[PDB]
């Protein structure tokens, strides 16, 4: 599924974060469908 | 009446017994310069709640039915449903709502202390050293009597309505600016910031442009932004209390606030520290600003009198009773603490990293700055032992558990109860993170041969697990800087430094033609998999490495090692000699968008420049409108949903689409 990724992309090492500051959120798993799940079809 | 009254408010004889401190601590005061921190305090949480405290992004956070690793302090928080944590959040707003206002001043105060701290803690990768100061200034302010002015509750309740408060009110809420300010000076003694390091970037920006008159921009980093923080941050609550001193330093530390309002987005931790400085001066100052307006503005505005006696002080003529003594504890007894837990990091060493301790509560802001390189998870299936490679960032919102071991345990015990619904049996997983803090060679933080899963993590015992941070490599930072200086447009480079009998799989995509390794310090031998031939590289060989095939770099050395990889992505490079190449014969297929879709953003990010300010400042004010709608609208779904019930998909379609409509 979309929670794994293979020994060609999990193994490219070239492919600051002050932690301070305070976005994505809904890049998530199985967030499309359990939004609609908890809510209606949005 | 002697030198040291004046100047610090007391004499000795005030120390001289529990009964004097009781007594000086709890002497009548001015309630005037409390409560105005009371409103400003409580009108920027009644705004830090869409915003930054996340009611807006309640829905997408907290929704239920969702696999996520979450990351609580305490392991056994859990959060609610999601129509319950639009509860907790609308009792959070209503308590402080009437902690502004003053209404129900100690019902309201723990209407908003208990769900902040139960928020705050539901997340450690939501901690600030400002979430973690809004939650102690409204932790003091339950005890404190601030609702005594301009409140409400002055004019429902009459023996509230403009009284006196004790000492300790003031003496708790300066001695927290104080340790804020000061104890930040003393983080800030660190190598990596009166060298330069920390905050190395922020001298680019247009609000250093003054100091770029007299200096250099390679010294205006170095004195005004480290050497002025540092000499700021030391004396500023030296500065704002003392009399003699303490214009001088209320204008140091507001030029010091609207500075970092607009050089960091933090919240509003430059607006609660501008609201908190007021404090260190004379507690009669809203009184003194009250009587310089016009003569009947001030009924709508607060009383202007004298303040009438109260019971929560100590008066000379009065042995002082039960309160009274519990005020003159609170406040050596919770700035005893304060002083502490920025130092209490050799006791709990489970939460001890490259940094000391867990990242909010030590006031250590902008010291470190990290920058990720790599980031392998693999897995290990138990019945079959399928090594597989999971996805850097699967069930987690957020970044944050990579630079910590309590985080990266939890996460490894989220993903051993996650993965099971995706046909990985008991997985064996290893983390392979590499960062580099305050531009230094990156490395690994955590062993990359350690089963997460089952490896041993308690909160006061130090992990064993946690690669050490290479400071004998920190010399080598001035050479790793002419290096990149030393390189063109085109090749980029990775410092890389390696421990004693680990290596680094690295697969260079096909896109990094023309990428090779220099050995810088120690010994490697670089393996290439796919022909299965070793390399021996000494201080100062270089090699080329083939693209879209594997290499191996075995470090053979008994110190660590340290190298780089200075590559060019020449699909990238070829994709500019195509289309810098197509431009000017433009001036006479996949390829035409890809040169359209960058001068489709070259039209849009020019007009960044092109906008007025008014119109900016208005699409601001637009958003912050929808981001105040949304979270009303949002709350009143599921405040609906929990008294008249859950309606019909459809008609709870309707809604939500209403509430995410820009207004
Ligand atoms: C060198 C150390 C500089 C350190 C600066 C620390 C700031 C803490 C402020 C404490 C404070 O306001 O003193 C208050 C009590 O003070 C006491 O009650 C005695 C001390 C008991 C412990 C309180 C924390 C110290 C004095 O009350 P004030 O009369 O309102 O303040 C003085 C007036 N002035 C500011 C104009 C001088
Ligand atoms: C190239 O050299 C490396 C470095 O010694 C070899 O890696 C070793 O491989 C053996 C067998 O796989 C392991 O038992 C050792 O632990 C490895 N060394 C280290 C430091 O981890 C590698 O096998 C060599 N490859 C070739 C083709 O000769
Ligand atoms: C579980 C739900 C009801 C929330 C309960 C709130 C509790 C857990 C909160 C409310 C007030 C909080 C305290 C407020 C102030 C401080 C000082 C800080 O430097 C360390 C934590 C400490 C000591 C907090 C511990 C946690 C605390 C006691
Ligand atoms: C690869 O890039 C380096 C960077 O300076 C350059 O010196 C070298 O000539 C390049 N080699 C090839 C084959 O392009
Ligand atoms: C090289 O550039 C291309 C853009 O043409 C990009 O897609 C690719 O990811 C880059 N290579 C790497 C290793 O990032």
């Amino acid at each position: 599924g979309a929670a794994f990724v293979s020994k060609q992309e999990g193994s490219e090492v070239v492919k600051p974060d002050p932690l301070e500051p305070r976005d994505e959120l809904a890049d998530h798993i199985g967030f499309q469908e359990a939004y609609r799940r908890f809510y209606g079809p949005v | 009446d002697s030198r040291i009254g004046k100047l610090l408010g007391f004499e000795w004889t005030d120390l001289s017994s529990w009964r004097r401190l009781v007594t000086l601590l709890n002497r009548p005061t001015d309630p005037a310069s409390l409560a105005v921190f009371r409103f400003l305090f409580g009108f920027l949480m009644v705004l830090d709640i869409p915003q930054e405290r996340g009611l807006s992004s309640l829905d997408r956070k907290y929704l239920d039915g969702l696999d996520v690793c979450r990351f609580p302090l305490l392991d056994a928080l859990r959060p609610l449903p999601l129509d319950w944590m639009y509860l907790v959040y609308t009792i959070m707003f209503l308590g402080a709502l009437g902690m502004m206002l003053g209404l129900c001043y100690r019902i309201s105060c723990v209407l908003f202390l208990l769900p902040y701290w139960y928020v705050f803690l539901l997340d450690k990768t939501s901690w600030n050293n400002h979430s973690y100061l809004y939650g102690l200034l409204a932790f003091q302010l339950t005890f404190m009597d601030a609702n005594h002015y301009w409140s409400v509750d002055g004019l429902l309740n009459a023996h509230r309505r403009n009284a006196h408060v004790p000492l300790w009110n003031y003496a708790v809420l300066r001695g927290q600016i104080f340790i804020v300010y000061f104890i930040a000076g003393v983080k800030k003694l660190d190598a990596d910031w009166v060298e330069g390091y920390s905050m190395e970037y922020l001298s680019r920006h247009w609000l250093f442009s003054p100091f770029k008159l007299l200096l250099s921009e390679e010294l205006t980093s170095l004195l005004v932004v480290h050497w002025g923080g540092l000499l700021l941050d030391l004396s500023a609550g030296f500065l704002l209390f003392f009399d003699v001193s303490r214009s001088i330093g209320l204008f140091f530390v507001s030029y010091f606030h609207c500075m970092n309002s607009q050089l960091f987005s933090i919240g509003m931790f430059s607006y609660v520290m501008l609201a908190s400085s007021p404090l260190f001066c004379s507690p009669e100052w809203p009184r003194k600003l009250v009587s310089y307006c016009p003569r009947r503005l001030q009924q709508l505005l607060p009383l202007k009198a004298a303040p009438q006696p109260s019971v929560s002080c100590v008066y000379k003529r009065q042995k002082p009773g039960l309160r009274h003594q519990l005020g003159a504890a609170f406040t050596l007894l919770y700035l005893l603490e304060q002083l502490f837990l920025p130092y209490s990091h050799f006791l709990t060493q489970g939460y001890n990293n490259w940094t000391n301790g867990l990242y909010g509560y030590s006031w250590d802001m902008m010291v470190h700055s990290r920058s990720h390189q790599h980031v392998k998870i693999t897995y290990r299936d138990g019945r079959t032992g399928e090594l597989g490679y999971l996805n850097p960032g699967v069930f987690t919102q957020s970044r944050r558990w990579k630079d910590h071991a309590d985080m990266l345990k939890q996460y490894a015990t989220c993903l051993s109860r996650l993965l099971p619904k995706y046909n990985v049996t008991e997985p064996q997983i290893y983390f392979d993170i590499w960062v580099s803090i305050n531009d230094r060679f990156q490395q690994r933080i955590f062993d990359p041969r350690v089963d997460i899963v089952q490896a041993a993590w308690s909160p006061f015992q130090r992990t064993s697990w946690v690669q050490p941070l290479l400071m004998d490599l920190s010399p080598w930072r001035a050479k790793l800087q002419e290096i990149k200086s030393s390189l063109d447009n085109h090749t980029e480079v990775v410092f890389i430094a390696d421990f004693p009998g680990l290596h680094l799989e690295n697969f260079v995509s096909e896109d990094l033609g023309n990428t090779s390794i220099q050995l810088l310090q120690g010994e490697v031998t670089v393996e290439l998999v796919a022909e299965q031939k070793n390399q021996t590289l000494r201080e100062g060989e270089k090699m080329q490495l083939p693209a879209g095939e594997y290499h191996k770099v075995y470090t053979t050395s008994p110190s660590p090692s340290c190298y780089m990889y200075v590559y060019v992505n020449t699909t990238e490079l070829a994709l500019e000699q195509d289309l810098a190449y197509l431009q000017e014969l433009k001036e006479k297929t996949p390829l035409v968008q890809t040169f359209l879709r960058r001068q489709q953003r070259l039209q849009e990010i020019e007009r960044r420049r092109n906008t007025p300010f008014h119109e900016r400042f208005f699409r601001f004010l637009l958003r912050k409108l929808y981001v105040f709608r949304r979270s009303f609208l949002m709350t009143c779904i599921s405040l609906r949903n929990l008294i008249l019930g859950r309606p019909s998909l459809e008609q709870l379609a309707q809604e939500v689409t209403y509430a995410n409509l820009r207004p």
